[PDB]
């Protein structure tokens, strides 16, 4: 099942403030107008490759999507990232181990850490054993495709757990919609305003106009 | 493929002119760049900016830095050279005069607005409106502000509209509109009186092509290309100045404090020696687009500066040098970074065929004209002036008589009357 | 006089180089950190892993004192890139991490930035753009044992390098032949964890050595492990010496209004350069320039005519005048240039040292913006607003004219340069003669 | 005072000359600006290194003068350009361009050499003693309107 990101995406790509200019930049963003695949409640959560990173985002109103687990290969054999929002806490770790198999919430592990009215944003990327997470929440009212218009994602992590990801799968609840897409090394003209924000970017590789 | 124009077979004979029975006023709009932005820049502050370790290794490059600032200095002062030589041809402040009684011409459009804060004048606030640093760069204003401009361009028209050319050769001389007009179109060769019997009808023609002027302007900021050029070339040369403190020019950081903090002495002298290398190339480059680009502004300067004294304080005899058509006048307006002139022109507008002969037998005499030329309308002849059709009876004073009938090719029998 | 190196100076206005002493203080901010970063276990423990399967451990929230390292110089070696080992007290880091293992002493050379070999290119890997530190020791007494400690293992064989920071463990055959080796060992078929016989009677190259390997992380992200620099008090609005987390600069700390995301830990100019910080201790958020910069110029008569000179600060207001030039560490024949009565603001900036007049002259010296000055009457520094010639008003009516009856026979002269000197280098014997 | 323009000409040029002769001083980073010194106190490996550290800052100076001095020439050309048509127009003829030969209406001009330069002589008419009139454009009699040439 198709469907396409249109102009989502984007997130802050450092550490720094900066006001009213047009500054570019280079990083593994998602291109504009790339295709994503939908999914919703049934079965529609296999596992799926991760590439470089991995864009993916939900339409919801009460938490349906719950969480993710990445790795290789998944097995209860080499580490892989667990996470896991359980309403209390947003709960996190690297373990090979199944000892819940479960792909919901029912209605040797190196790192551990905690903490369709609404569309939620995450970026899932990983640098030289850094992963890194981003993400948006937003309010919506919405057809059953993203959309289309602009909001930059904010950082939230970054974890040192060095695993060579090339898989993934999500975490529902059972006894909502979801999409996904995959991220590039692209050039970006961004537009910081005047409040240190984001709010508009051109993919430069996009057509002869962004060339411009 | 592009169209070099329309074509034109010209309705040439060896015995057919055309003249014009009647004529247009025009007011065709020029611009010139006249002083770019004063910049001026404190080369240690841009290559070091607040470092000790490093100024003393720029001392080691000598005199470099201060021919820059130097060259920069020279460019900063020749602005307010060139607006110097442009409007501050005319000796004094020639105020604007109580009654605007000008015979028909309506010039409240282009003399200074009361009623603007800074006394601009209409048209020269539409100009000011079509028209659009930190790292030690800095900009300097102009010697004079838009205001002390403003006050010569109205002295300049003020002299102009009472007194035509005189106040450019000695003190102004008073004279009616009206009689500036006739003299301006005697020297296009048109006789005064084709303006006397025209006057209100000319007068018209004028102000309705000063009323063209501010919808032409109000349509687009495009017409004034020119001028925001001037802006957008400084502008974007600055941004690249600055932008290049981002460079790394092969050292291990672009940000001097980096090096400073991370490197002792003997390992830190081979990193900044490269940034004060790169960067010090990178201003020279500046200086040196800023130097050849100068030159180019001048080059106008000069050329706005003899369009000011060939076209305002006298008449042009000079062709296309001050508006197409033959010229009869022009006023200043300023604007950013440059100045307008609006040209006034006449140009003919109604040409008709006519027979003609270079001379005319009368007792085996060979007459020429004069002035102006002979025409026929097919069952009699005339003399006319060249460039309105004004058909007068042939006689022994609008003639001349040289040798006889049997030298001329192309003459022709007609008998001149004599007074 | 120092701007034209020159004892005369002649009428005008002049941009003055700084030679102010202007002499500062420093201040320095840091986070309360307390707890003492682990080295004497990292650099001491009883045994370290086969260069093979390196030890790491990312160190992160300490006080990180090198000075026991940098005294124990009983270290064979002790190399740093993009860091001096000098800094590391006072410069500091958001996360550090240490790589630690045995080797032959020979074969130490390996493991550095553009290096080649058997350990370089199979099992451990630098990026040839490494900031950071690799220190090393002879362990022969320690490490060698019976001719034959074959723990301290390195790739036989495979192909492709180790990536930088990638790690391995991986157990295989090793298919070095033409054969399909497929699971069966042989002649170029083969297991491949070879390793040292190292005997503690080794001659010196064959002997083991024990090394670690610090890499450090530089990011715009929170500092976590720090030297034992002593943080000041916070000083505001004078010119200082300034180092928030081994970012150093000199400048004027202020607070500030900037809307930094919670994330944002500094701000940046258009040249890709901090302007504001956040406080590891106080957590406002500060900006930043340089020592107060304004653009000094000098409006003098001629040396040859005064003495007396007057100031102009490009680009300030008179309130701020003193706090530009820092009165409070200037000398007093200079320090007189703040205050004074006669200080007066031009649109181009503060003019102190000149009396502003309410007529209007020709323009003597140029100021800017119809702003002019002169040396006058007991004699001063003047400045006025600029005459644009006299006014007059012809006396236009629509049947009046003026005519002259006389005229004056003018000559006037005009100047033009034509030529100028022609010149030749010979840029050898310019060059290197 | 008066010949400020030529007298400037002639400082732009010994000021120019000066200053890259001045550069021959500067170290660019070498261990001395003395050619010699280099050449005595190291062995050429070492030497080498040092020695392209000035050629490189010497030949950055020169290619300064020199791009200075094109610079400079097409300013001067500009001028040279100017006086040849001061020239054939105000002392071959007489001008009717206003203010190109000289303030008032033109007469002759006369030229006189100088360093570097020319110096044009304007001989030129200026009007005086004004006198108001009472004017007219036009003049009626029999009914006719008169016009003056
Ligand atoms: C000469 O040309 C002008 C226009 O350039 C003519 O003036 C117009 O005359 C008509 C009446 O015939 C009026 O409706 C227009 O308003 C006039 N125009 C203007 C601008 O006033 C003029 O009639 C022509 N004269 C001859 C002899 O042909
Ligand atoms: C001179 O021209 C101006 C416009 O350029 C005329 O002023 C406008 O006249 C209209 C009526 O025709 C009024 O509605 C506007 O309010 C006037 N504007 C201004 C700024 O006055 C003016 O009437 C003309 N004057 C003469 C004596 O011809
Ligand atoms: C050529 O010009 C003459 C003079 O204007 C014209 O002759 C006059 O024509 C009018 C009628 O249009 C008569 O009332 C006059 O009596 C004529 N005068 C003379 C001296 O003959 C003549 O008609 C014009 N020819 C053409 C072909 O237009
Ligand atoms: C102009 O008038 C003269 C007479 O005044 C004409 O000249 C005569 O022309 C005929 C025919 O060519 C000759 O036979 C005569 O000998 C000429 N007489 C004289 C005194 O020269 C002349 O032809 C007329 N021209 C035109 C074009 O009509
Ligand atoms: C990720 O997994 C791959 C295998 O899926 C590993 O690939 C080996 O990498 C080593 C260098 O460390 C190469 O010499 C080998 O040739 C690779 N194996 C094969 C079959 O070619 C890789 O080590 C892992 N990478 C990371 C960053 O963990
Ligand atoms: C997106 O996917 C469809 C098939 O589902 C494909 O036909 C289309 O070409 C893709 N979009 C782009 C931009 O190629
Ligand atoms: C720990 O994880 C590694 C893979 O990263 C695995 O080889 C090892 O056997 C595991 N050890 C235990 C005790 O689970
Ligand atoms: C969520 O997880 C945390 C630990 O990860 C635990 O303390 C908390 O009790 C959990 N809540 C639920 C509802 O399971
Ligand atoms: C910036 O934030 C302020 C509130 O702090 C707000 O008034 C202003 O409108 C904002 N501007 C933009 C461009 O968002
Ligand atoms: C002049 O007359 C000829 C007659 O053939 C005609 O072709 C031409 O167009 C006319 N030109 C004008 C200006 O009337
Ligand atoms: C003009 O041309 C005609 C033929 O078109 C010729 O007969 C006549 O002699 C020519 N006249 C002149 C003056 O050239
Ligand atoms: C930091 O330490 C000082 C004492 O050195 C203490 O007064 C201050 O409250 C501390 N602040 C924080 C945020 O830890
Ligand atoms: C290693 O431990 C010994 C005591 O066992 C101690 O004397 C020595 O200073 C330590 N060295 C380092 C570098 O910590
Ligand atoms: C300059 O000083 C000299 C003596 O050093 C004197 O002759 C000359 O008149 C002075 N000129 C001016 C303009 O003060
Ligand atoms: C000069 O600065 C003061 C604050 O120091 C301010 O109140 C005043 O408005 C400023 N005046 C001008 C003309 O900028
Ligand atoms: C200058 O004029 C202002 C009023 O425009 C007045 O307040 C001031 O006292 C005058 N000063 C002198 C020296 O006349
Ligand atoms: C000309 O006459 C007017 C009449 O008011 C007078 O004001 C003016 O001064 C006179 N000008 C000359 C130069 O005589």
């Amino acid at each position: 099942a198709y469907t396409n990101s249109f102009t989502r995406g984007v997130y802050y790509p450092d550490k720094v403030f900066r006001s009213s200019v047009l500054h570019s930049t280079q990083d593994l963003f998602l291109p504009f107008f790339s295709n994503v695949t939908w999914f919703h409640a049934i079965h529609d959560n296999p596992v799926l490759p991760f590439n470089d990173g991995v864009y993916f985002a939900s339409t919801e109103k009460s938490n349906i999507i719950r969480g993710w687990i990445f790795g290789t290969t998944l097995d209860s054999k080499t580490q892989s990232l667990l996470i896991v929002n359980n309403a209390t806490n947003v709960v996190i770790k690297v373990c090979e181990f199944q000892f819940c198999n479960d792909p919901f919430l029912d209605v040797n592990c190196t790192f551990e850490y905690v903490s369709f009215k609404n569309l939620r944003e995450f970026v899932f990327k990983n640098i030289d054993g850094y992963f890194k997470i981003y993400s948006k929440h937003t309010p919506i009212n919405l057809v059953r495709d993203l959309p289309q218009g602009f909001s930059a994602l904010e950082p939230l992590v970054d974890l040192p757990i060095g695993i060579n990801i090339t898989r993934f799968q999500t975490l529902l609840a059972l006894h909502a919609a979801y999409y996904v897409g995959y991220l590039q090394p692209r050039t970006f003209l961004l537009k910081y305003n005047e409040n240190g924000t984001i709010t508009d970017a051109v993919d430069c590789a996009l057509d002869p106009l962004s060339e411009t | 493929t592009m169209s070099l124009g329309a074509e034109n077979s010209v309705a040439y004979s060896n015995n057919s002119i055309a003249i014009p029975t009647n004529f247009t006023i025009s007011v065709t709009t020029e611009i010139l760049p006249v002083s770019m932005t004063k910049t001026s820049v404190d080369c240690t502050m841009y290559i070091c900016g607040d470092s000790t370790e490093c100024s003393n290794l720029l001392l080691q490059y000598g005199s470099f830095c201060t021919q820059l600032n130097r060259a920069l200095t020279g460019i900063a002062v020749e602005q307010d050279k060139n607006t110097q030589e442009v409007f501050a041809q005319v000796k004094q402040i020639y105020k604007t005069p109580p009654i605007k009684d000008f015979g028909g011409f309506n010039f409240s459009q282009i003399l200074p607005d009361p009623s603007k804060p800074s006394k601009r004048s209409f048209i020269e606030d539409l100009l000011f409106n079509k028209v659009t640093k930190f790292n030690g760069l800095t900009v300097l204003p102009p010697l004079l502000t838009d205001e002390m401009i403003a006050q010569y361009t109205s002295a300049l028209l003020a002299g102009t509209i009472t007194s035509g050319w005189t106040f450019g050769a000695g003190a102004a001389l008073q004279i009616p509109f009206a009689m500036q007009m006739a003299y301006r179109f005697n020297g296009i060769g048109v006789t005064q009186n084709v303006l006397y019997e025209n006057q209100k009808l000319i007068a018209n023609q004028f102000n309705s092509a000063i009323g063209k002027i501010q919808d032409s302007l109000s349509s687009t900021a495009s017409a004034l290309g020119k001028l925001q050029n001037v802006v957008n070339q400084n502008a974007q040369a600055l941004n690249t100045l600055v932008k290049q403190l981002s460079s790394n020019f092969g050292a291990i950081s672009s940000v001097l404090n980096d090096i400073l903090s991370r490197l002792d002495k003997v390992e830190a002298e081979v990193q900044i020696d490269r940034l004060i290398t790169g960067r010090l190339q990178s201003l020279q480059t500046y200086v040196t687009q800023q130097l050849i680009r100068a030159a180019e502004i001048r080059a106008s300067a000069n050329l706005a500066a003899t369009k000011m004294s060939e076209c305002v304080l006298g008449q042009s005899k000079r062709v296309d040098f001050c508006g197409k058509g033959y010229h009869l006048m022009s006023f200043p307006q300023s604007a950013p970074h440059g100045v307008v002139f609006l040209h006034v022109t006449y140009v003919p507008a109604q040409e008709k065929n006519f027979t003609t002969a270079p001379a005319i037998c009368h007792d085996g005499k060979a007459h020429f004209p004069r002035e102006g030329v002979f025409v026929s309308n097919g069952t009699h002849w005339f003399v006319t002036q060249r460039n309105f059709y004004e058909p007068q009876i042939i006689t022994t004073d609008n003639t001349f008589v040289s040798g006889n009938c049997d030298v001329v090719i192309g003459i022709v029998n007609n008998t001149v009357y004599d007074p | 006089k120092c701007t034209l190196k020159s004892f005369t100076v002649e009428k005008g206005i002049y941009q003055t180089s700084n030679f102010r002493v202007q002499p500062t203080e420093s201040i320095v901010r840091f986070p309360n950190i307390t707890n003492l970063c682990p080295f004497g276990e990292v650099f001491n423990a009883t045994r370290f892993a086969s260069v093979y399967a390196w030890n790491r451990k990312r160190i992160s929230n300490c006080v990180a004192d090198y000075s026991v390292l940098y005294n124990s110089a009983s270290f064979s070696t002790f190399k740093c890139y993009g860091v001096s080992p000098t800094k590391l007290n006072d410069l500091c880091f958001t996360n550090v991490y240490a790589d630690s293992f045995v080797i032959r002493g020979d074969e130490v050379r390996q493991i550095a930035p553009g290096q080649t070999g058997k350990i370089a290119d199979y099992n451990y890997k630098l990026p040839d753009d490494f900031t950071g530190c690799v220190i090393a020791w002879n362990s022969n007494n320690l490490d060698s044992k019976v001719g034959g400690n074959y723990n301290y293992r390195y790739r036989l064989f495979r192909k492709s390098n180790l990536k930088p920071f990638e790690r391995d463990i991986s157990t295989e055959i090793y298919q070095a032949g033409s054969k399909p080796c497929n699971g069966v060992e042989g002649f170029n078929c083969y297991f491949p964890l070879q390793s040292y016989g190292f005997q503690p009677t080794n001659g010196v190259g064959y002997q083991p050595y024990r090394v670690v390997v610090l890499s450090f992380e530089l990011l715009h992200a929170p500092a976590t492990v720090c030297g034992p620099k002593k943080s000041t008090n916070l000083v505001k609005n004078k010119c200082v010496n300034f180092n928030f987390n081994g970012l150093t600069g000199t400048g004027v700390l202020t607070e500030s209004n900037k809307k930094f995301l919670p994330f944002q830990q500094f701000g940046r100019d258009i040249a890709d350069t901090t302007d504001a910080v956040r406080d590891p201790q106080t957590l406002e958020i500060l900006d930043i320039t340089p020592c107060s910069f304004g653009g000094v110029s000098v409006i003098t008569p001629g040396t040859n005519t005064s003495n007396q000179v007057a100031v102009l600060y490009q680009g300030v207001n008179c309130t701020e005048v003193p706090v530009a030039i820092h009165a409070d560490q200037l000398t007093p024949t200079w320090r007189v240039y703040s205050t004074g009565s006669n200080v007066f603001q031009t649109r181009a900036g503060c003019l102190i040292g000149a009396e502003h007049v309410n007529n209007s002259y020709e323009c003597d010296i140029p100021i800017g913006a119809g702003i002019c000055a002169s040396y006058q009457t007991s004699q001063s520094i003047i400045a006025y607003t600029m005459s644009l010639g006299a006014e007059n008003s012809v006396a236009y009516s629509n049947n009046s004219i003026a005519i002259p009856t006389n005229f004056t026979i003018s000559v006037t002269t005009e100047i033009l340069p034509v030529s100028m000197t022609k010149t030749s280098v010979d840029c050898t014997m310019y060059i290197c003669g």
